[PDB]
RNA sequence: GGCGACACACGUGCUACAAUGCCCACUACAAAGCGAUGCCACCCGGCAACGGGGAGCUAAUCGCAAAAAGGUGGGCCCAGUUCGGAUUGGGGUCUGCAACCCGACCCCAUGAAGCCGGAAUCGCUAGUAAUCGCGGAUCAGCCAUGCCGCGGUGAAUACG
RNA sequence: CGCGGGGUGGAGCAGCCCGGUAGCUCGUCGGGCUCAUAACCCGAAGGUCGUCGGUUCAAAUCCGGCCCCCGCAACCA
RNA sequence: GGGUCGUUAGCUCAGUUGGUAGAGCAGUUGACUUUUAAUCAAUUGGUCGCAGGUUCGAAUCCUGCACGACCCACCA
RNA sequence: GCGGUCGCCUCCUAAAAGGUAACGGAGGCGCCCAAAGGUCCCCUCAGGCGGGACGGAAAUCCGCCGGAGAGCGCAAGGGUA
């Protein structure tokens, strides 16, 4: 990426309805997740 | 340069696709280039300074500063002097493509009301697939206390797949919630 | 944080801020507040993610909510019509469904008045 | 509006339908009992109901489950103004 | 108000009894 | 079956648009008429409608009964908002031969218009108006917000 | 054949000229006051601008043709 | 192009200490009536040819320059 | 006479060089741009079909296809990726 004034994109951590989500790598690290349709209520693995 | 889904493509998505279609060459197997995100905004036209929240919060969720579209021709119905900015278009590749693409699949699409799955027919027949979003706050980096106003985008994803079949296969096996 | 769909409520009360979730209010609230044991008088701005997940999870699983619910309320309708049923006509072409009186004010179900002319 | 200990169906047609239900054959019977319930068992028949004026045929499905027999035989004429 | 069948003030108005106006 | 139609138009009213206000708990004060074909205290199940049971009174005895406002304490914090309950989905109660047309009520979900109403125009001179309940007739049930009545608290203003 | 102006809600006028949106009176519709009607008051509705091309980003608006309309003219012979 | 002159919060204006800021029809409010009026009675700052430069201060003087109204002249 | 016209550009007329007339057929000019100029370096159209939130034939984005039908400030012709 061309060098100057452009978001950092540093490894991060995020959650789910179940436990954590790994891969991450986001600028503005450490965010939060209400729901996951793959942790999966609310779609997959139906109900 | 690591990026879990990138890895999961090479180890376990690639071979499943070789077993399934079968391939003389390592190259023929569909690879994944260029997920390009485009916000068409009339939403900011005569006021073009509304843009740069929508541009800065684009770069926040992709991790890349978008460039700015402008107007092909002048169309009188909505405004549209041949000059003005319509929206942002950011091209994503290579890691930075995946780093965003996994965050898309583990977070974004979960966070939509409903989400009965991704429409299966959006493959363009030459074996790319694009879709479109509304509330940008389905993303992690968007807190709904940073939203001035909602606007979506159109996400196109391109693939070295020559056909639509293999397009869905590549995307399914990358864990694309589908129908 | 947020309930089914998104529907973030905030500040004010918790029991109160629950009505602002669709498919819920008063009754379906004050009870699901004890069934998580959470204080109803709590102020949804301040409270522990503890209380949130036990509340967010209870509600999202328990009963059908708008993303799913509104889909289903509409679903009875297209069935209540398209069958040929009576209420289905009052739906089909858009008049009041349960008894009542159409000679004078329907106004809610009828829209605003389109006036014409006398004898 | 329920009954429940109840579920009233006039026995004019109820006999004819239960006899048509297990019959071997079916055609259209014409009743005045719209005050009935319809089914659980009546489904699949054509039946001519009455509006005050004449006898209207009704094809029957399960979407017609509990719905009293005349919801499907309307009493009015409109076509607007 | 006196028209909410879900309130005390309302049921009193109609004259009826319920979970919001038990006898 | 209709009298219950609905592009519309007028009349009479009810509930309202909120903080002298709404919601919850607790505690208090009436008059009048009805009712042993009925009114059902009281126990039980039911969130509840109501269903059970069941005691009393031809009733200054026993029952409808709860009066409401208020009073007290607590909550709401000026929001189309805990205002407001129209509309609609769903679940049941009961009357009745039967509740689709077309019933009343309970609960769940839904929460609409409406932020004091254009030209106009109504009532009221005192225990009146406003506002708050309650009874009765008709009646199986009920579309009563009606009408006939009853007490509760209780203004303003008349130069002329 | 000739030169000039015009065709816009039911009527009568603006707007065209200077591209971007259509206005004014009357009529009409709903309400008001009245025993009632007019008068009067409060509200509203209603049109693609003769037509057909073209121009432009956009045409009642600018250009060409045609269709009507009104006006002037047609003299020495 | 010369000469005079302007120049004004919605509009017209009316203001040359260096102070504020209006006076009329307008707009809203509010009495009055019926109708139309006519009378009455209530307002934010709106940093007033434009940037500059005079001073204790300039809507508010001085050069600038954009403009307008007026008037003279002249046009191979 | 009245009407029209009167200079300049483009197209035909014009007879395959030039030129060429009529009150022959058709249109345009009396400007515009301090970038719409110089140069260096990039870039390649219109259109059609599929795809894709609010996007509809037309805003933007993504594919294939597209040798010039686009663009070149304005008329026509020549020219031109
Ligand atoms: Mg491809
Ligand atoms: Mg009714
Ligand atoms: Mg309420
Ligand atoms: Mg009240
Ligand atoms: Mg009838
Ligand atoms: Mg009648
Ligand atoms: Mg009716
Ligand atoms: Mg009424
Ligand atoms: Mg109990
Ligand atoms: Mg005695
Ligand atoms: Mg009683
Ligand atoms: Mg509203
Ligand atoms: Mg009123
Ligand atoms: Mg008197
Ligand atoms: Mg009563
Ligand atoms: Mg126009
Ligand atoms: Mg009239
Ligand atoms: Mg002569
Ligand atoms: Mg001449
Ligand atoms: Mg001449
Ligand atoms: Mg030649
Ligand atoms: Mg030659
Ligand atoms: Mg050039
Ligand atoms: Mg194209
Ligand atoms: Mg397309
Ligand atoms: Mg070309
Ligand atoms: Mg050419």
């Amino acid at each position: 990426m061309k060098e100057g004034i452009h978001p950092k994109l540093v490894p991060a951590r995020i959650i789910c309805g179940c436990g954590n989500v790994i891969e991450t790598y986001s600028t503005k690290p450490e965010i939060y997740v209400e729901v996951c349709s793959k942790c999966h209520p609310f779609y997959t693995g139906q109900q | 340069l690591d990026v879990a889904l990138k890895r999961k493509y090479y180890e376990e998505v690639r071979p499943e696709l070789i077993r399934r279609f079968g391939y003389q060459n390592v190259w023929e197997v569909p690879r994944l280039e260029k997920v390009v995100i485009n916000q068409g905004l009339g939403e900011a036209k005569e006021d073009a300074r509304i843009l740069e929240k929508a541009a800065q919060e684009l770069a926040l969720i992709t991790g890349q500063k978008p460039a700015v579209t402008r107007a092909k021709k002048s169309i009188s119905n909505f405004k549209l002097r041949k000059g003005m900015p319509i929206g942002l278009r950011v091209t994503l590749r290579r890691d930075r493509m995946w780093i965003f693409l996994e965050k898309l699949l583990n977070v974004a699409l979960p966070r939509i009301r409903d989400f009965r799955g991704l429409n299966p027919n959006s493959f363009d027949g030459r074996g790319n697939y694009n879709l479109g979003l509304r509330e940008q706050l389905i993303f992690p980096e968007i807190t709904y206390d940073m939203v001035d106003a909602l606007r979506g985008m159109d996400i196109a994803v391109v693939t070295t797949a020559e056909t639509d079949e293999e397009a869905r296969a590549l995307l399914e096996l990358l864990g694309f919630p589908f129908r | 944080a947020r309930i089914a769909g998104v529907e973030i409520p905030r500040n004010k009360r918790v029991d109160v801020a629950l009505t602002y979730i669709y498919g819920i209010g008063k009754a379906r609230a004050k009870e699901a507040l004890e069934k998580t044991g959470i204080n109803p008088a709590t102020r949804v701005k301040d409270l522990t993610e503890a209380e949130v997940v036990r509340l967010r999870e209870y509600v999202e699983n328990t009963w059908k909510l708008e993303g799913e619910l509104r889909a289903e309320v509409a679903a009875n309708i297209k069935r209540l019509m398209d069958i040929g049923c009576y209420r289905g006509l009052r739906h089909r072409r858009g008049l009041p469904v349960r008894g009542q009186r159409t000679r004078t004010n329907a106004r809610t179900r009828k829209g605003p008045r389109k006036t014409v002319a006398g004898k | 509006r329920s009954l429940k200990k109840g579920v009233f169906v006039d026995d004019h047609l109820l006999e004819k339908v239960l006899e048509l239900n297990a019959k071997g054959e079916k055609r259209l019977i014409k009743t005045w009992s719209r005050r009935s319930t319809i089914v659980p068992e009546m489904v699949g028949h054509t039946i001519a109901v009455y509006n005050g004026k004449q006898h209207v045929p009704v094809y029957i499905t399960e979407n017609m489950v509990g719905h009293k027999l005349g919801e499907f035989a309307p009493t009015r004429t409109y076509r607007g103004h | 108000g006196k028209g909410d069948r879900r309130t005390r003030r309302g049921k009193i108005w109609r004259g009826t009894y319920g979970k919001y106006r038990p006898r």
